RNA sequence: GCCAGGAGGUUGGCUUAGAAGCAGCCAUCCUUUAAAGAGUGCGUAAUAGCUCACUGGUCGAGUGGCGCCGCGCCGAAAAUGA
């Protein structure tokens, strides 16, 4: 297990010098009496002190399992050297906590997730590749300990999928499948091509947890104003002296509506409200779109080069264009070996591009 | 003669020490030189081990302090036979331990000189009492006897 | 009503950035002693500060709570002049 040591060790090492200088500018700010006088402004101050716990603990735990472990173990069959191995069996136990406490910090990492696959540039082979990816994440779920349900799926003309969607249950379902965003790339001699030469094919992937609803709470009586007024058109003296028309404007949203199709004020006041309900439902569905579709991807051309990870079956090599990381087993990776990818490199760069954005300028 | 402007209650291990709060704002808004004042803190913590030693502070007018180290809380005695670092969330129903009537007696001797409570007979009920409300009930034998 | 103390372990166990009798959760020690409740309210970022509860003194004659009945008070704004 000496191949993942320096990876996890140095992983908690780059936070040492940076947080060292910042916590110093804060800890000395917590001294002067004039600081705490600020109401909630001072909470943001003592808050950063609540981080000197989830940083100094590694300065002690990770540093001790590096100074003591690396010593007595350089050479010996099983005497005092192999006996020092179980001494750090908890070093892999504690490795779990440092890894976890940097993934759940995502928006909704803890809850489940939905993953929709859809073919793209690459002809009918691309339509066939999508089913491969489906069968990849599917096995990756069971083997991760997750449950799976195909929420929807549609076979292609000759391939096997023009579209597919799969809800993965279990904790951190959105966390692990997060870096699976974007279009992947496939390279291999096309099984559908007569000359069988090497063709490229693409396919997009998306991930997102889940939400709820709120239909009636909107039509709170406190919000909208209701008006009464005589009706336009026929009626006799009854129409002139009896106001039955109604105008139910929604004050906040400003959207108004008027009705007077029936001789009655209540049945108009009633209808005019069922009408406002429909429009206010269609106004909540429009705003319900940006906050449930912008999370998918701010782009995703699915074209060429829009990919973030290529899988070449000719020369046998996958490659994450994000971490620059490489590999030599596309045949197994497209079966469940996503852990090696998501764990070390994927979640890293994923949180890195946002973790370097906040701790600098954003 | 003596002098005091504002007292305060602080805690810390019997040896190690750090300027961070809640001890932070303390030795910063009243002054406390770690160049000589702390050298009166390590003298009584060199031979003695570590514990929940709460320094019953008493700041003077001249920024100085009274490093008279007082005995740990009566709750430090329960987590000595058990080994816990907390306490039950509901003292009454559940139970995090069961220190016998003997444990409460042996380590409680340390608490009498600092406390104002009388003999070891009186210093016995206090420690068991500081356990009646922290999720635990003692078990004894001699007890009443009576006529 | 006024003079004085109003505490010690204790900073109650747990939650929590902080919860020092005083957001919340769970609650049933003792002792200097004449008396002071692991605490009534305010004050705090967390504390110190104020007070009751209780005891001492002074005063010097009544005082406090609860149930019931009679009558009454508020709740109570309109359009030609009451
Ligand atoms: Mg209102
Ligand atoms: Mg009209
Ligand atoms: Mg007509
Ligand atoms: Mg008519
Ligand atoms: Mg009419
Ligand atoms: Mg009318
Ligand atoms: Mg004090
Ligand atoms: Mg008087
Ligand atoms: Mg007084
Ligand atoms: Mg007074
Ligand atoms: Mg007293
Ligand atoms: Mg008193
Ligand atoms: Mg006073
Ligand atoms: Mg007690
Ligand atoms: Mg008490
Ligand atoms: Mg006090
Ligand atoms: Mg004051
Ligand atoms: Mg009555
Ligand atoms: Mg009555
Ligand atoms: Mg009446
Ligand atoms: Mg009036
Ligand atoms: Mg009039």
């Amino acid at each position: 297990n000496a191949s993942r040591n320096a990876w996890k060790a140095s992983g908690g090492i780059f936070d040492i010098p940076q947080k060292e200088t910042r916590l110093k500018e804060l800890e000395r700010r917590l001294e002067d009496p004039s600081l705490w006088n600020d109401p909630e402004a001072a909470r943001k101050v003592s808050q950063e002190a609540a981080r000197l716990r989830r940083t100094v603990d590694t300065f002690r735990s990770l540093e001790s399992d590096l100074q003591g472990l690396l010593e007595l173990m350089e050479e010996l069959p099983a005497e005092e050297r192999e006996a020092l191995k179980p001494e750090l069996e908890e070093a892999a136990k504690k490795l779990d906590e440092l890894y976890h406490q940097t993934l759940l910090n995502f928006p909704h990492a803890e809850k489940n997730a939905i993953l929709t696959i859809q073919p793209g540039a690459g002809g009918t082979e691309a339509c066939d590749w999508a089913e491969m990816l489906l069968r990849m994440y599917t096995r990756f779920a069971e083997r991760q300990g997750f449950q799976v349900e195909v929420v929807d799926l549609t076979p292609g003309p000759e391939a096997g999928i023009d579209y597919a969607q799969i809800l993965v249950k279990g904790e951190n379902a959105y966390g692990l499948l997060s870096p699976e965003a974007g279009v992947h790339r496939l390279v291999r001699p096309s099984p559908f091509d007569a000359s069988g030469r090497r063709h490229t094919s693409f396919a997009g992937v998306e991930v997102i947890p889940e939400v709820d609803e709120e239909v009636e709470v909107v039509l709170k009586p406190e919000e909208l104003r209701i008006d009464v007024m005589r009706a336009s058109g026929p009626g006799g003296p009854g129409v002139n002296t009896t106001d039955s028309a109604v105008r139910v404007v929604h004050l906040p949203t400003g959207i108004t509506v008027t009705c007077q199709t029936t001789r009655s004020q209540i049945k108009n006041k009633e209808l005019a409200l069922k009408i406002l309900k429909a429009r206010l439902y269609e106004l909540e569905r429009k705003k319900r779109e940006e906050e449930l579709k912008a999370l998918r991807g701010e782009v995703r051309p699915i074209e060429w080069g829009s990919q973030i990870r290529s899988y070449v079956l000719d020369k046998n090599y996958v490659k994450d264009h994000r971490t620059g990381l490489m590999r030599h087993d596309p045949e197994n990776v497209l079966d469940g070996d996503l852990m090696d990818l998501i764990w070390a490199g994927l979640e890293w760069k994923a949180g890195r591009r946002q973790g370097t954005e906040e701790v600098e300028a954003e | 003669m003596k002098k005091v402007v504002a007292v305060v209650k602080l805690q810390l291990p019997a040896g190690k020490a750090t300027p961070a709060p809640p001890v932070g704002p303390a030795l910063g808004q009243h002054g406390a030189n770690i160049m000589e004042f702390v050298k009166a803190f390590n003298a009584a913590t060199a031979n003695m081990g570590d514990a929940i030693v709460p320094v019953e502070i008493t700041i003077y007018a001249d920024r100085s302090f009274t490093f008279v180290t007082k005995t740990p809380p009566a709750s430090y005695l329960i987590r000595k036979a058990a080994g816990l670092e907390k306490g039950a969330h509901k003292p009454g129903r559940e139970k995090v331990g069961r220190i016998t009537w003997e444990q409460v007696l042996e380590i409680a001797k340390q608490k009498m000189p600092d406390l104002n409570t009388t003999d070891l007979e009186a210093a016995a009920r206090m420690i068991a009492g500081s356990a009646r409300s922290m999720g635990v009930e003692v078990v004894g034998a001699p007890e009443v006897k009576d006529a």
